[PDB]
């Protein structure tokens, strides 16, 4: 669990060297980018239920899934769905405010592959979720804002596959 | 000796000290010594390996 700061400082630490230029230009950057990921947190944090029926309304619903048969059937299977679906925006939310991505291996990607494959749970399906979430909340935040959600919602979804 | 065209042999000391003692056509050990220029002892230990 590192930002971008923490980060550079692991890395400038790990040298045992001072902050040279580029790390001041690294910090300088994500000390520009700090106020948008701080608007669209806020904007995610607004509509976190409204994003996630979203994105189970373009993807999952009316499929194979949710009839009989489907892994989500079910009105637990259903409930545990909506609950991974909050995991995976909620913690694409904390990965854009830190600008790393050490938070999704360390606290999403770690047993996911496992106990999904242990359950039965599809990961084609989910990645499918998970990318409709983000098509979603890239309509909702905009473009660029939008894209550096995505690259968080890409990694969960290239770690899951 | 009847094959080269002359050419400047020596110099007094007044001509030499006025080309060479200039400060571009210095060097830096000509008149006092110069010490040896290490870096500091605390940076080499503190690095990240021997
Ligand atoms: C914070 C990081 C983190 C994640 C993501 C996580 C997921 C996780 N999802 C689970 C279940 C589940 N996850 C799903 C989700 C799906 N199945 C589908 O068909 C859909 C494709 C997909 C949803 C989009 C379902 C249906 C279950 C229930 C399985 C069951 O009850 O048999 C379980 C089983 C135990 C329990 O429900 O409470 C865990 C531990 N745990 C974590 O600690």
């Amino acid at each position: 669990m590192q930002d971008a700061i923490t980060s550079v400082i692991n890395s400038a630490d790990v040298q045992g060297k001072y902050l040279d230029g580029s790390a001041m230009d690294k910090l300088k950057a994500y000390f520009t980018t700090g106020a948008l990921r701080v608007r669209a947190a806020s904007t995610i944090s607004a509509n976190a239920a409204a994003i996630v029926k979203e994105a189970v309304a373009k993807s999952l619903l009316y499929s194979d899934v949710t009839r009989p048969g489907g892994n989500m059937y079910t009105t637990r299977r259903y409930a545990a769905c909506i609950r991974d679906l909050d995991y995976y925006l909620r913690y694409a939310t904390y990965a854009m405010l830190a600008g790393d991505p050490s938070i999704l291996d360390e606290r999403v990607l770690n047993g996911l592959k496992e106990t999904y494959n242990s359950l039965g749970v599809p990961v084609g399906s989910t990645v499918q979720a998970i990318q409709a979430m983000k098509e979603v909340t890239a309509g909702l935040v905009g473009a660029d804002a939008g894209r550096e959600m995505g690259v968080y919602f890409d990694y969960i979804c290239s770690g899951l596959s | 000796g009847e094959d080269t065209v002359p050419y400047e042999r020596y110099l007094t000391p007044g001509g030499y000290s006025l080309r060479q003692t200039r400060p571009g056509a210095l060097r830096e050990d000509v008149g006092v010594k110069v010490k040896v220029e290490k870096t500091a002892r605390f940076i080499e230990l503190g690095t990240s390996s021997t």
